[PDB]
């Protein structure tokens, strides 16, 4: 399907955006 | 602002911020951004009923969780970041007398104040950049770099002077009022809790002499300066 | 003498003049014998109790909902709970009846604000004795059993006895300085067809369903004499504030059901018998 | 109208009501009757004009419940959306309007053939659509617009769109806006009292044609009935904030 | 916005500033956020419409990195070259903007047949190009502008072009510019918050159409957010100075 | 009376008012009811510190480069070295990163002008020692090894020690009023095709690559303490000048790398699961 | 309100605003962001002895 629609669970919050937490994602 | 000479102890010219029941002093200059406006005159329409502050709870000096800044740290690399205001509330400082009044509201205006005190050695050297990016929500991965966070409201700290910043934060959201509390009774359409972000990154790399040591110690305090709470409701525990 | 004419300018040719506007200027040509004459209004005109604008239909009382209230019912049930958004009055089923005059015509406007006015009126006498208590809870909602939530907001408790009508203002707050309305701007289903999600998928907008909601709980259990009846029945009526306000024109969430009959030619169609 | 303030004898006291919250977003104000009305309403979509007849009949009266479809009943060319419209839902609670309308014509051409129109005063009959008036097989010896009622003339290539502004030519103070029943058969004089005439467009060959209405500048409505019983389904065909 | 002059604690001599160049080769100054936004900018080139469907759905916001062209995507109506506008490369800056915009329709055609245009308020859906709402196979009995919207009409042989202004409808303070991504399944309300309404495009018979856009004169952006990340390879495609 | 209208004008027909033009007139007609009715900015309007020009844009301090200042550095030494031109970053290579916020708002403009101004922070301490000359060199530029031609222009030696930070304005000296932009004026391609000497032969305009560099030379040699680090970085910032001026609106040379995504149809295009 | 507007005028129809003319009016539209900015002639002018007319 569109990878786009949901952020895998591991990188992201409940609510489907990137966590405060996960420093990496830049 | 301008030092003396040595006394008993050391040089006694320190400064310090009185907030409610918490002070804080510190040894060298301060650093302070642009004192700016926030969105007014939509408060007294969107909210029918009078809407409270609560000065002495939510003006005093709170220190959150402290950041380690090592020496292989590159630039551009998050050392922290925070939801404001939903990291306040749940993730740090939990039990702070600050947070009790969005236990019973739902809705607010907040604008914010951020120190941050910086402590490492003399034969260190580095900088560090803390910024806020207005209302972020699904705009996090984007304009999040080093050259983005020097255009937007931002301060800045050098590791081996020990300076001191302080980051002033307005109400700026594209709706009139934030909400403060997700509920399993609440609609899920909104994102609660957060009309903001705080990132503090790495400008430079941190960097140290033969024999010493590998990383050094930031802790950010904040304060509400201007807390406006509307639409009370039955009290409930905080996420 | 015959001189040339040099003065000249540059045009930008439309169909219409103000098509979309209800007011400015107009190019409309008048099928009259005098080009500029209009309808006198010397003696037949207005008269001056008719609303002028439709923020005064919304100022005209309408009865929404009615409830019964027993001496069987213990203290803290609720005796009403709604959810009070003039767009819908369910999410969850087909609506049938009279819709009061402040939701009609808050049908045909996208968004809408300010305070909303209710008036319950207790179908009682003096021998009928109780109190209730009416609560306005925003964003999060209690539950059911506990009564001790719904005290915790914006609360008038009406001691009923001699005086068997209370009035009470809702308050407006929310984080946006207008809701949307959660009825659809446009719906070109007319012949009651069957949906799916792909319909669904294909709508207008997205329906923001309002948490915002009045509860009335039982203070003090109603204790009426041996001789009247136990059950009162109580009327709730509600009209928009006095600083109530709509814009956004959209196609109305509510038609005409009852006595619908379409026109037809008379007398072409078979009218002579 | 009655705002039923007369019940309101509560003396006690209550929540603030505020700061309106109009002229916020944008000074352009859309709560006036008389603004609302003067919006155009689509009523013919693409209908079909013929040489054949007299002329197409437009009866002069505003839109409302009269000019509804309903469910599984007879076809019109009148288009459905007509009762559902804003200007429509005003209309259903005043029973009695005074005043010139506007109506807007679009023919679907760019010929040099003229299309025309006859505003016909208030003669009693309530007839739309095409018709042979008394059923004659030839009227282009004997045109309606020739006989000498007021009559503008559309030319498609010169500007293929006109907006008239008929007059309130009637015996009556009022116009009825609607009634219990458009279809009965009651005494004649006063089914002929919800309109105040017609509009008649005739064309040189056949041709396509749209038209729209609104009050005009001088307007009135007046005899308040409040708002009917109702139906609504729009909860169906929308998706909730939450899937 | 954060000049950065609070870092400037140098105070030593330096060089001389001189004079400023403006106004040296025309007066027209170029400068102005508000006068680069306010340029017209094209969205769809020469894409078709139909009488098949509701109409062509063009969603108000302003031109962005949302509406960019990638490479080795799927492909859209869109014109790629949205991306790297001068008007878009501002609206990357700014994360809010209010007030008005300007669309301008181009119908490629000279016939009498009208071409209509609607403003649906902000309603939180998010949808363009043309579009089937509730998938009925029927629209010309009850048409999108005829439920009784705010709407104007093209008549392609007086004028085949309109410059329409839509009004800020919305409960918004701010519409939203843009998102980290555009196709993230994320809680509804707010992503219907990126834009204020809809523009529809319904036509009588088949035509090909060209929207521009910009911003009215009442608008304003607000809520910097500095520079983002980039690419560049202008360097490639062009000859040096020195062969 | 119906008298005969004998006044008229030529006209120019003209199918839009003002269409190539940011400000003026213009024939619009507002979707409104009101058809002269405006957004109110009463209470919501445009905050005072935000920029109102790109030329606002253009004195915000962005952070262009770095480079490293050791101990092993023999005097003489280009330490850094580039070709100051807003137009591009190099001639000779794809860039990809982050850009300054002058540097951005350039790439908008065909033509540029008026002084540009750089600040160099050293990532130091008290205990660091050294000093650099800061020169800008015009038309003809020096031989690497060669560190008195570099001399022989307009420069500024700073004194590191306990001031970490020198500003230093590169004054605006070229033949022309005004320089081009190296960047393209309109470059159609956008699928990284494959490039040729005839696709370079039908260009749009010919690259004027400036001459005009800055370099920084040590002067005395970097000489830290023991205890502290042997190698500093330097953080090279750059903004325009307080008389920089741009004109000739263009095709943008920067456009976003990172998290690109098209929009697509919410939530008819599989929203639902 | 929304008064109708009685007042019009019969106008002739030409393509071009003073197309052989050297002089008096014309309907260009400037290729400007401002639409009436002209060309500054402050500093960069012409020379008091270059020859204005044929003559």
């Amino acid at each position: 399907d569109n990878p786009h629609r949901f952020l895998p669970a591991n990188v992201s919050n409940r609510w489907n955006e990137y966590s405060s937490a996960y420093l990496p994602r830049v | 602002e301008v030092p003396s000479k040595e006394s008993i102890q050391g040089d006694a010219t320190q400064q310090s911020s009185k907030e409610e029941n918490t002070i804080i002093t510190r040894d060298q200059q301060q650093t302070v951004s642009e004192n700016i406006p926030s969105t007014v005159g939509d408060l007294v329409i969107a909210s029918s009923e009078p809407t409270q502050q609560f000065r002495s709870l939510t003006n005093r000096w709170m220190p959150i969780n402290s950041i380690r800044v090592t020496v292989n740290g590159k630039r551009n690399d998050l050392l922290a970041q925070y939801y404001i205001p939903e990291d306040f509330l749940s993730t740090h400082a939990k039990c702070a007398p600050n947070t009790i009044p969005f236990e019973t509201y739902v809705y607010g205006k907040y604008e914010l104040e951020m120190k941050f005190v910086a402590n490492g050695n003399k034969f260190q050297c580095g900088k560090v950049i803390i910024s806020v990016k207005f209302d972020s929500y699904q705009a996090d991965n984007i304009n999040t770099g080093f050259q983005a966070a020097l255009s937007r409201p931002h301060i800045m700290l050098d590791l081996s002077t020990n300076n001191e910043g302080v980051l002033k934060i307005p109400f700026r959201y594209h709706r009139a009022f934030v909400r403060n509390q997700t509920h399993k009774t609440a609609t899920a359409g909104v994102r609660p809790g957060k009309f903001a972000s705080i990132y503090v990154q790495v400008l430079s790399p941190l960097q140290t002499g033969e024999g010493g040591a590998n990383d050094m110690f930031i802790r950010p305090f904040y304060r509400y300066t201007r807390a406006e709470f509307a639409g009370m409701s039955y009290k409930v525990p905080l996420t | 003498d015959k001189p040339k004419d040099v003065s000249s300018i540059t045009i930008i040719p439309k169909p219409r003049l103000g098509f979309p506007h209800g007011k400015g200027k107009s190019d409309a040509v008048a099928m009259r014998v005098n080009p500029v004459a209009l309808t006198s209004f010397q003696d037949v005109s207005a008269y001056p109790d008719e609303p002028r604008t439709t923020l005064d239909i919304a100022r005209i009382w309408g009865l929404r909902s009615t409830f019964n209230w027993g001496s069987g019912d213990e203290h803290g049930k609720e005796l009403f709970n709604t959810v009070l958004d003039p767009g819908l009055r369910f999410y969850d089923q087909d609506y049938e009846g009279q819709i009061t005059p402040m939701e009609y015509v808050t049908g045909l406007y996208n968004f809408w604000s300010g305070p909303i006015e209710l008036r319950f009126d207790f179908v009682s006498n003096a021998f009928h004795t109780g109190t209730v208590i009416i609560s306005a809870e925003y964003n999060r909602s209690s539950t059911n059993t506990d009564e001790c939530q719904s005290h915790s907001t914006y609360t008038k408790t009406f001691h009923l006895g001699e005086q068997k009508s209370v009035h009470f203002t809702v308050p407006y707050i929310y984080d946006t300085v207008v809701r949307r309305n959660t009825a659809s701007a446009y719906l070109p289903v007319t012949d009651y067809d069957k949906v799916d999600n792909v319909s669904r998928a294909q709508a207008m907008g997205i329906r923001a369903e309002s948490k915002m909601r009045v509860k009335v709980r039982v203070v003090n259990v109603l204790r009426p004499v041996a001789s009247t009846t136990s059950t009162i029945e109580v009327l709730v009526y509600m009209r928009g504030g006095k600083n109530y306000a709509l814009h956004g024109l959209k196609q109305s969430t509510y038609w005409p059901s009852n006595s619908v009959v379409p026109i037809d030619s008379f007398p072409p169609d078979g009218y002579d018998p | 109208m009655d705002t039923g303030a007369k019940e309101d004898e509560d003396e006690t006291a209550n929540f603030s009501d505020g700061v309106t919250a109009m002229g916020f977003q944008s000074l352009d104000t859309q709560v006036s009757i008389k603004d609302i009305l003067r919006r155009p309403v689509l009523l013919f979509n693409h209908v079909e004009l013929d040489p054949d007849y007299t002329g197409f009949f437009i009866p002069i009266m505003p839109p409302s419940r009269m000019m509804q479809y309903k469910s599984g009943d007879k076809e019109t060319s009148f288009q459905r959306l007509i009762g559902r419209t804003p200007q429509a839902a005003i209309m259903n609670l005043f029973r009695f309007w005074r005043g010139s309308l506007r109506y807007t014509i679009i023919i679907h051409s760019t010929d040099g053939h003229p299309i025309y129109v006859t505003h016909v005063p208030h003669t009693g009959n309530r007839v739309y659509g095409l018709m042979k008036v008394n059923n004659l097989h030839e009227y282009t010896k004997v045109p309606i617009f020739g006989c000498g009622l007021t009559t503008e003339m559309i030319i498609p290539s010169v500007n293929p769109s006109i907006c008239v502004e008929v007059p309130f030519d009637t015996e009556n103070n009022w116009a009825v806006t609607f009634d219990e029943d458009a279809q009965r058969n009651y005494s004649w004089r006063d089914k002929g009292d919800t309109v105040t005439g017609h509009l008649v467009v005739t064309p040189v060959v056949s041709v396509y044609m749209s038209v729209w209405v609104e009050a005009g500048d001088d307007f009135e409505v007046s005899n308040f009935y409040g708002p009917p019983s109702v139906k609504t389904n729009d909860w169906n065909y929308a998706f909730s904030d939450e899937h």
